[PDB]
Protein backbone atom coordinates (compact mmCIF):
# COMPACT_ATOMS: atom_id res chain seq x y z
CA UNK A 1 0.00 0.00 0.00
CA UNK A 2 1.66 3.20 -1.18
CA UNK A 3 1.19 5.93 1.43
CA UNK A 4 -0.63 8.29 -0.90
CA UNK A 5 -1.40 11.79 0.31
CA UNK A 6 -2.22 14.97 -1.55
CA UNK A 7 0.82 16.82 -0.19
CA UNK A 8 3.37 14.04 0.47
CA UNK A 9 6.24 12.96 -1.75
CA UNK A 10 8.86 10.23 -1.45
CA UNK A 11 12.33 11.05 -2.74
CA UNK A 12 15.29 8.62 -2.88
CA UNK A 13 18.39 9.53 -0.90
CA UNK A 14 20.64 6.84 -2.41
CA UNK A 15 21.00 4.57 -5.41
CA UNK A 16 22.03 1.12 -6.58
CA UNK A 17 23.95 0.26 -9.74
CA UNK A 18 22.36 -2.98 -10.95
CA UNK A 19 23.58 -5.32 -13.68
CA UNK A 20 21.09 -7.83 -15.09
CA UNK A 21 21.36 -10.45 -17.83
CA UNK A 22 19.15 -10.89 -20.87
CA UNK A 23 19.67 -14.00 -23.01
CA UNK A 24 18.44 -13.92 -26.60
CA UNK A 25 18.65 -16.65 -29.26
CA UNK A 26 20.08 -15.43 -32.56
CA UNK A 27 20.49 -18.43 -34.88
CA UNK A 28 19.84 -22.16 -35.02
CA UNK A 29 21.64 -25.03 -36.72
CA UNK A 30 21.68 -25.03 -40.52
CA UNK A 31 20.55 -28.42 -41.80
CA UNK A 32 20.45 -29.93 -45.28
CA UNK A 33 18.57 -33.04 -46.36
CA UNK A 34 19.43 -35.37 -49.22
CA UNK A 35 15.99 -36.60 -50.26
CA UNK A 36 17.19 -39.65 -52.18
CA UNK A 37 19.30 -40.94 -49.30
CA UNK A 38 16.49 -40.32 -46.81
CA UNK A 39 13.63 -41.90 -48.75
CA UNK A 40 15.40 -44.28 -51.13
CA UNK A 41 18.90 -44.72 -49.69
CA UNK A 42 21.21 -46.63 -52.08
CA UNK A 43 18.26 -48.13 -53.97
CA UNK A 44 17.93 -47.51 -57.70
CA UNK A 45 14.35 -48.78 -58.05
CA UNK A 46 13.16 -46.48 -55.27
CA UNK A 47 14.93 -43.53 -56.92
CA UNK A 48 13.25 -44.30 -60.24
CA UNK A 49 9.88 -44.49 -58.48
CA UNK B 1 27.37 -16.69 -58.92
CA UNK B 2 27.36 -18.42 -55.56
CA UNK B 3 27.50 -21.81 -53.87
CA UNK B 4 24.96 -24.59 -54.43
CA UNK B 5 24.34 -27.86 -52.64
CA UNK B 6 24.24 -31.07 -54.67
CA UNK B 7 23.77 -34.78 -54.07
CA UNK B 8 25.75 -36.40 -51.27
CA UNK B 9 28.93 -38.30 -52.15
CA UNK B 10 27.90 -41.74 -53.44
CA UNK B 11 30.13 -44.81 -53.69
CA UNK B 12 29.00 -47.52 -56.08
CA UNK B 13 29.23 -51.25 -55.28
CA UNK B 14 32.16 -53.06 -56.87
CA UNK B 15 30.88 -56.66 -56.79
CA UNK B 16 27.97 -58.85 -55.71
CA UNK B 17 28.21 -61.60 -53.09
CA UNK B 18 25.76 -64.32 -52.04
CA UNK B 19 25.89 -65.98 -48.61
CA UNK B 20 23.66 -69.05 -48.18
CA UNK B 21 24.07 -71.86 -45.60
CA UNK B 22 26.03 -75.02 -46.34
CA UNK B 23 23.12 -77.08 -47.67
CA UNK B 24 23.56 -80.08 -49.97
CA UNK B 25 20.37 -82.15 -49.95
CA UNK B 26 17.37 -81.56 -52.19
CA UNK B 27 13.91 -81.10 -50.72
CA UNK B 28 11.59 -84.14 -50.67
CA UNK B 29 9.49 -83.22 -53.70
CA UNK B 30 8.90 -86.91 -54.40
CA UNK B 31 7.79 -87.52 -50.82
CA UNK B 32 5.41 -84.54 -50.78
CA UNK B 33 4.04 -84.07 -54.30
CA UNK B 34 4.33 -87.74 -55.34
CA UNK B 35 3.25 -89.56 -52.19
CA UNK B 36 1.40 -92.85 -52.52
CA UNK B 37 -1.28 -91.98 -49.94
CA UNK B 38 -2.73 -88.53 -49.26
CA UNK B 39 -4.55 -87.55 -46.09
CA UNK B 40 -8.20 -86.62 -45.75
CA UNK B 41 -9.11 -82.96 -45.43
CA UNK B 42 -10.37 -83.28 -41.84
CA UNK B 43 -7.10 -85.01 -40.86
CA UNK B 44 -4.76 -83.05 -43.15
CA UNK B 45 -1.12 -84.06 -42.90
CA UNK B 46 1.52 -81.54 -41.80
CA UNK B 47 5.16 -82.30 -42.64
CA UNK B 48 8.16 -80.26 -41.52
CA UNK B 49 10.69 -79.41 -44.25
C1 LIG C 1 24.30 4.59 0.00
O1 LIG C 1 24.40 3.17 -0.21
C2 LIG C 1 25.74 2.66 -0.17
C3 LIG C 1 25.65 1.19 -0.53
O2 LIG C 1 24.79 0.49 0.36
C4 LIG C 1 26.33 2.91 1.22
O3 LIG C 1 27.68 2.45 1.25
C5 LIG C 1 27.90 1.56 2.36
O4 LIG C 1 28.03 2.28 3.60
C6 LIG C 1 28.22 1.44 4.75
C7 LIG C 1 28.26 2.36 5.95
O5 LIG C 1 29.12 3.47 5.72
C8 LIG C 1 29.50 0.62 4.59
O6 LIG C 1 29.64 -0.27 5.69
C9 LIG C 1 29.46 -0.17 3.28
O7 LIG C 1 30.71 -0.82 3.08
C10 LIG C 1 29.17 0.75 2.10
N1 LIG C 1 29.05 -0.02 0.87
C11 LIG C 1 29.78 0.24 -0.22
C12 LIG C 1 29.53 -0.65 -1.40
O8 LIG C 1 30.60 1.15 -0.25
C13 LIG C 1 26.28 4.40 1.53
O9 LIG C 1 26.74 4.64 2.86
C14 LIG C 1 24.87 4.94 1.38
N2 LIG C 1 24.85 6.38 1.58
C15 LIG C 1 23.89 7.01 2.27
C16 LIG C 1 24.03 8.50 2.38
O10 LIG C 1 22.95 6.41 2.78
C1 LIG D 1 8.98 -80.56 -51.02
C2 LIG D 1 8.50 -79.16 -50.64
C3 LIG D 1 9.65 -78.19 -50.44
C4 LIG D 1 9.23 -76.91 -49.73
C5 LIG D 1 9.82 -75.66 -50.36
C6 LIG D 1 9.26 -74.38 -49.75
C7 LIG D 1 9.78 -73.12 -50.42
C8 LIG D 1 8.83 -72.53 -51.45
C9 LIG D 1 9.37 -72.60 -52.87
C10 LIG D 1 8.33 -73.06 -53.88
C11 LIG D 1 8.18 -74.57 -53.93
C12 LIG D 1 6.98 -75.04 -54.75
C13 LIG D 1 6.94 -74.42 -56.14
C14 LIG D 1 5.85 -75.01 -57.03
C15 LIG D 1 6.28 -75.09 -58.49
C16 LIG D 1 5.22 -74.60 -59.46
C17 LIG D 1 5.62 -74.82 -60.91
C18 LIG D 1 4.52 -74.56 -61.95
O1 LIG D 1 4.08 -73.40 -62.00
O2 LIG D 1 4.16 -75.52 -62.66
C1 LIG E 1 5.92 -91.06 -58.44
O1 LIG E 1 5.56 -92.31 -57.81
C2 LIG E 1 5.34 -93.40 -58.72
C3 LIG E 1 4.94 -94.59 -57.87
O2 LIG E 1 5.91 -94.85 -56.87
C4 LIG E 1 6.59 -93.65 -59.56
O3 LIG E 1 6.32 -94.67 -60.51
C5 LIG E 1 7.02 -92.38 -60.27
O4 LIG E 1 8.24 -92.59 -60.96
C6 LIG E 1 7.19 -91.24 -59.26
N1 LIG E 1 7.57 -90.01 -59.94
C7 LIG E 1 8.54 -89.21 -59.50
C8 LIG E 1 8.80 -87.98 -60.31
O5 LIG E 1 9.19 -89.46 -58.49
Amino acid sequence: SVAYSNNSIAIPTNFTISVTTEILPVSMTKTSVDCTMYICGDSTECSNL
Amino acid sequence: KGIYQTSNFRVQPTESIVRFPNITNLCPFGEVFNATRFASVYAWNRKRI
